[PDB]
RNA sequence: UUUAAAAAU
RNA sequence: AAUAAAAAU
């Protein structure tokens, strides 16, 4: 299991998920919070849009990339990478 | 304390051992020849005047088997510990009662004589819990939860 | 530094003092000498290596010496060398195993080691490693010995910044030497050659040319109402002929035995039996001291067995009775005891025991004499 | 099954109720919304990270990974921990 | 009859680690007062043919015994792991084995000074924090964020030579 | 092993013996303490560092301390630190220069160095490095001082394995301290603060409150029938107030000066002129000591320039007479001498000299008095 | 009136090399007898403002003087090489400077033991050779085949610490 | 004999070649300060001045004759003269090296603080110097210690 | 201007007169051909190598090369050297 | 300058030559001893025949290759047999 | 007298 | 009392 952090519109969510889970399950998980259909939702990694059909292994990300102290950072879009606050 | 013992046995990963099938090997006389190794193994098992060592491959844990005469005095043993080869054609069965972190446990294992290797598993013990001193059990249970962080004034 | 031509008097006296149990001597000094095979000649090389006992195995004096020696060995490829060590501490276990490996690899070097103290002499692993390195006669022969007055004096002569003068031995040099020799003999499990046993163990009433007393000893322990042997504690020792640099007064074998008994740290709460075999019966002073020691230490029992009864001036009868009142049983070897000693304390090479003529008759005569001596007072 | 936290600067996190149960203040408070008067967004993120790590390794006793910290943020992270008794 | 046997989980280490443990314990017992009250029983004060040294830490009314063993059966061919160690917990006639990590945890509860109660409010006020924790082996667990943040703000003292921890004594560098 | 929390009593008594010239102290023991600006509070860190004098530069205790400090300083950039060293030997030349550079890079570290002995204080290159590290105020201040009874006691209380015993000063602690103080004052070219010169040097006939004698000195050498100044021999010193820990009977400035002179190693085959400028005339005992010193050292001529005549019980006139008869030239300070002293031994910051009231009249009166004293007998 | 000067050749070296030179010379003068007879004049025994020491080596009637110097500005910008060395050869009033290598060769002609005239005779007889050349720097020139062959046959002694040699003293490190 | 030695042996690590030389006094101080102090040292004659070959370790040191005292009159007396050239300074220094008497002649450009130097055989003082001492040194430098012992 | 040397084993070398002049035996003997009764061909090669080596570096006293030798050849090379009085 | 060794039919010559010297100069040098015209003679290096016109630089060999203690090894032929040295 | 041994340096 | 200092270890 790996932890992930999703940020968009200055809204953040933290969750744990399986390695082999595909992006469709990610959209299903975020649906229970954002209450919109998975289809229109599209993910982002390094400001690169993630197509509807995607998997962790195909993306190249591994369990080492996502850690409890260093989760993978991926943006989201609906039908802006806001940096964290500073001292 | 028995329900707490069971809960910890089932949920808390206390040692490098994970209470599952773990492969073990006989460590005695490695540099000696294979036939000599198993001959001495069987001779010691029958005679009972030597110590027997088994090591788990994936960890540094070892099970060292000491003759009961070496220790200064005989200890009361409500359970029975045994090491015999007769039950099988070439397999030796090992039963080891212990007390791990305050929970009484039985380590069971088997070893094939021909290959000088085998496996071991760990099982909860229920009968001896009531036998054990409740005073020491509860004192230990309290002691293993306390934290030195900010403990004193 | 690490290498030095010689060393100052202060360091020599501080480090080579050979008390069996010393603290604070954390440095190892290795005075090495190399000679060409065979006839005596000035050493082709000789220096000193230093090393902490807690430093990494590569920096120990022995490993450093062999690292240097390997490269030094590729100048005269076809020559065979003798090497002599004088080392304050006995080589560690790892150094012992590695020396065994190196000596097996290259059979063209002889190694002799002289040691002041015995480092960790009570460690089973160290004893096993020493047996491996030195015990074998078929395999690599690496001799080990304790340093005596002569060795220390030679080290002073050739390895000290001693402005020309004489070596003054410290207080108890001979006592410490005999203690360490006994301990090392136990560790390496020395054994008498058949000739000495034959010429000294005979029970003939009339003898000639045997003025030195031998002794063998083995400890045993009570457990589960049974005697259990200790293969750790077995060995033989003799008496020291008076010499200028040794004990000026002759030291009796029984006295060395008594001096060493305390070292084994025998537990008071237990019960031990010490079986001793002697070619000659204890003398008056020896018997007195043995009885005194037995009385003071109530956790030990003695079992003396004599080959030839010794009665020179009649004083021995009183000593035997004091031993008896102390609680030490006394007897004479029969055939069984003689054969047991032969098979336990001799390098018989597998040979069988060869009793001499009239052994049983003389043994019975000695038994009768001893019984008559002990019954009456 | 999630508790919403509002950063003092006006950011939003959501963390499972079990994770928030580790914090005494949030456990007592939990309504499904919480507002933090003084905790900045980064400090709220760091305390959420601490919750994540502790939950991941609460029971494991073998090969516990390290928890990186920085001196500049440590002071206010300790302040937030005190406030939350984490 | 069937043989009577006694069984014990014997950690396995090289001889050098045991000698370092012994040295450190002796030093902190005599020269320094940080380990005063600990008991060190020499090889001749135990009848067991295999025990090499026992260190007894009185945990108040209880006791913790660390036992080293010589000539153990492992008989490792390289000989690099021929000796061993063991940890046990005693109270009158009760006896149990303990984890190395739990062993130091229980040790640190009594002897080595740690952060006091007031250290949380001292950080809030910025007041100098003292006394500081010098025994990190006693907090191997997942501590509260308060303790971790406090440790990050103010680093532990690193005594020289290091304090004795069973965790360092009993670890497997060979396999890792 | 390089770092230790404390050292043993033998180590402290052997390495911190503060004799100006010690051999065989091949190790440099550096006790240190780190504190923060603000009220006095226990040190953040305090330990010891070790190293031979002949080891590689990167292993000297000073370089080790700065290597450790670089990393230990990451936690708080804003923090400004005070460092106190108690070092048996003063840093070396290379270490001195590298320390100068290190403190130059970090303007937030104030360092004080307490030395038991001065290492290679007669090396011109080391003197230049010391002046660059210490004297020059443009570079960050790195104070250096000799250790006194207080510093030795503080070390013994905080940097030794003492079992509540009490510090036992060795024989010549204060003598050696004063010698080292004068030598370091010479090397660092200390100067009198103007207020002290103004208060002590006035020649007014009647004054109150001045119980301390100040003595400035300078040496000159004969070459080609010319007086050539030794710029290395130039400084001043005051008397030591009596103290239980220091001198029970405080030394007069003259005694300290005569104790220092033998450590300049002035050549026997040359001729030296030593000029002293004082605020008080020598007393009776000081006069006899100076006279004896001059009599025995025929290669030294002494010239004295006093500001006021110190007379008590009538023995001072006899002292001056005998001092003059021994060979020394005694005179009184005039305007030229006052200005020379002001421009040489005082930190005048470029300011000029302001003669005080009645200076010439008092000088003339004292000159007449001295003429009467030296001529009448 | 024109100014007068004295002119010397000063091989620039660094402090540590001179220090080691002094230490080795003192050791072999006092601790060992190999350098017995050498005179070492301290810094305070010479009026010269720049001298730092003097080593006098009596070569029969003549003498060899190795001098070291202080505080010269000659040293490099890094100030590594602030010190210098120089070698003279004096006989009564006559004087002449000497090359470092020729200085070592001259030194070896008197003091340190070398191969005897019978060394080759014993070498071709197969018997032992006593003593052997212990000073290699004294044969800097490539010599007769006899020496090269004999040295190849028997390794020279290595004294510890190394014997003092001017060539090692004045060797050029950085400008190899 | 002396002339043959000088021409043949290339003795003493110097080959009597026009070699680069430079003034090294006060390398740390700025160029103008270096030049000023060099000029003052050359004129006053109370300080020391060193000239180093660029690519080697040898250096020629000029110390005031007062420092060593015990003055010895020297033929072809050494000199450091600025009269010959407005921008250059000439240096002449008699010496004795490995038993042969020589002169070292060089020049330094005060603007660049460097220049050239060379070695030249000296014929005059060679016959003046004591025959005994030079003969003894010549004998000493000829011998080899090897197999010399009895 | 070249002297001929005959190896006892059946090999031929030649070296200039000046090079051979360094050897006492050849210098006294020299006829334009030399025969050696005992010196093997390899030893003759080594001695000629030494001749050229010293002739090259007899005068130079700066950065002289090392002259390789091996212990197994040492005894015969020494015998040849003593015979040749080099 | 460099030193060289030429071996042919158990006959060897030791001589020095300049760096830039061409093989023609080498043939002239060996002419004084072998009494044969330069043209027909051919040299060899590592069992590789050398053309009539060859120079050191073109060949790539340098002063480092040839030393007085280890001169360049070259074979020769007339109008090849690399005979090794004898053995102990 | 004592050191079971890096208990120190 | 003496150590000019790697004269030591
Ligand atoms: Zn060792
Ligand atoms: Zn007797
Ligand atoms: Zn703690
Ligand atoms: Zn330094
Ligand atoms: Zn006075
Ligand atoms: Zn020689």
């Amino acid at each position: 299991d790996v932890f992930l952090m999703i940020r968009r519109h200055k809204t953040t969510i933290f969750t744990d998920a399986k390695e082999s889970s595909t992006v469709f399950e990610l959209k299903r998980i975020v649906e229970g919070i954002l209450k919109r259909p998975p289809d229109e939702q599209r993910l982002y990694k390094d400001d690169q849009l993630l197509d509807d059909g995607k998997t962790l292994g195909e993306c190249g990300f591994t369990s080492q990339t996502a850690r409890p102290q260093a989760p993978a950072t991926v943006g989201l879009a609906f039908r802006c990478i806001e940096p964290f606050s500073s001292p | 304390v028995v329900p707490d013992q069971r809960s910890k046995f089932e949920n808390e990963e206390f040692f490098r051992k994970l209470s599952r099938e773990c492969e073990i090997k006989y460590t005695g006389f490695r540099d000696r020849p294979h036939e000599e190794r198993q001959a001495r193994f069987q001779n010691a098992c029958r005679d009972g005047r030597s110590e027997i060592a088994f090591v788990a491959t994936g960890t540094n844990l070892s099970l060292q088997f000491f003759p009961a005469s070496w220790q200064g005095e005989q200890r009361q043993t409500p359970s029975r510990e045994y090491v015999d080869l007769e039950r099988e054609a070439g397999k030796v069965y090992l039963k080891a009662p212990m007390i791990l972190n305050g929970v009484c446990v039985i380590w069971k294992g088997w070893i094939d004589l021909q290959r000088l290797d085998g496996m071991g598993c760990l099982e909860f013990d229920e009968e001896r819990a009531q036998q054990e001193d409740a005073l020491a059990q509860q004192a230990f249970e309290e002691a293993r939860r306390r934290t030195r962080e900010f403990e004193d004034r | 530094r690490n290498t030095v031509e010689r060393m100052y008097r202060d360091t020599f006296s501080y480090n080579f003092y050979n008390r069996p149990i010393l603290s604070r001597r954390n440095t190892v000094w290795l005075c090495y000498e190399v000679k060409t095979k065979g006839p005596s000649r000035p050493p082709l090389d000789a220096k000193i290596f230093r090393g902490q006992v807690y430093s990494e195995l590569k920096y120990h004096p022995e490993m450093r010496f062999f690292h240097w020696f390997s490269k030094w060995r590729k100048l005269h490829r076809d020559q065979e060398y003798e090497v002599t060590w004088y080392i304050s501490w006995s080589p560690c276990t790892k150094c012992t195993r590695d020396m065994a490996t190196f000596l097996a690899e290259d059979p063209k070097v002889t190694l002799t080691i002289f040691v002041a103290r015995l480092y960790y002499f009570w460690d089973p692993d160290y004893q096993e490693a020493l047996r491996s390195l030195c015990q074998k006669r078929d395999g690599p022969r690496a001799t080990m010995k304790i340093m005596n007055y002569d060795e220390f004096q030679h080290c002073w002569s050739k390895f000290v910044y001693s402005q020309r003068e004489l070596f003054e031995p410290w207080n108890n040099l001979p006592k410490y030497y005999i203690l360490l020799h006994i301990m090392l003999g136990e560790i390496l499990r020395h054994s008498m050659d058949p000739p000495t046993f034959t010429f000294n163990f005979n029970n003939e009433p009339w003898v000639r040319g045997r003025h030195e007393t031998y002794l063998c000893y083995e400890v045993e322990r009570m457990h589960n109402d049974t005697w259990v042997l200790l293969n750790q504690r077995r060995g033989f020792l003799c008496n020291q002929a008076p010499h200028k640099h040794g004990f000026l007064e002759g030291r009796h074998a029984e006295l060395c035995f008594l001096d060493v008994i305390p070292f084994w740290k025998l537990d008071l709460d237990q019960d031990y039996r010490v079986t001793c075999f002697t070619s000659w019966s204890p003398c008056f002073s020896c018997a007195q001291e043995m009885a005194k020691f037995i009385s003071k230490n109530k956790h030990v029992s003695l079992c003396i067995f004599t080959a030839r009864i010794y009665d020179d001036q009649g004083r021995c009868q009183e000593g035997l009775r004091t031993l008896a009142e102390a609680g030490a049983k006394i007897s004479i070897m029969t055939y069984s005891e003689f054969k047991h000693c032969w098979d336990t304390f001799v390098d018989h090479q597998g040979c069988p025991f060869q009793p001499w003529d009239g052994l049983d008759e003389h043994s019975q005569d000695l038994s009768g004499r001893l019984r008559a001596i002990l019954q009456n007072q | 099954m999630y508790v919403k936290l509002i950063s003092s600067d006006g950011h939003e996190f959501i963390v499972k109720r079990e994770h928030a149960l580790t914090s005494g203040t949030i456990k007592a408070m939990l309504t499904n919304e919480v507002n933090f008067r003084e905790i900045p967004s980064h400090v709220l993120s760091k305390v959420c990270m601490y919750f994540t790590y502790k939950v991941r390794y609460t029971n494991s006793s073998t090969e516990i990974p390290e928890f990186p910290i920085a001196p500049e943020i440590a002071l206010e992270l300790l302040m937030a921990a005190n406030f939350l008794d984490c | 009859m069937e043989n009577r046997w006694q069984v014990m989980i014997v950690w396995q280490v090289d001889r050098m680690r045991i000698r370092t443990w012994k040295s450190l314990v002796k030093h902190h017992m005599y020269v320094s007062g940080k380990a005063r009250g600990w008991f060190y029983r020499h090889h001749y004060e135990s009848p067991h043919p295999r025990i090499s040294s026992e260190v007894h830490i009185p945990l108040g009314d209880a006791r913790l015994v660390i036992t080293t063993y010589w000539g153990l059966h492992t008989g490792e061919r390289d000989w690099h792991l021929g000796q061993g160690v063991s940890i046990e917990w005693r109270k009158k006639r009760y006896s149990t084995q303990v984890d190395p990590e739990l062993a130091d945890q229980l040790i640190h509860l009594y002897y080595f000074d740690c952060f006091s109660d007031s250290a949380i409010r001292k950080a809030l006020l910025g007041h100098i924090v003292s006394p500081r924790c010098e025994y990190q082996a006693g907090h191997n667990k997942v501590g509260s964020l308060q303790y971790l943040a406090l440790a990050a703000l103010i680093t532990p003292k690193k005594i020289k030579p290091p304090l004795p921890s069973v965790t360092k004594l009993t670890e497997d560098r060979w396999n890792k």
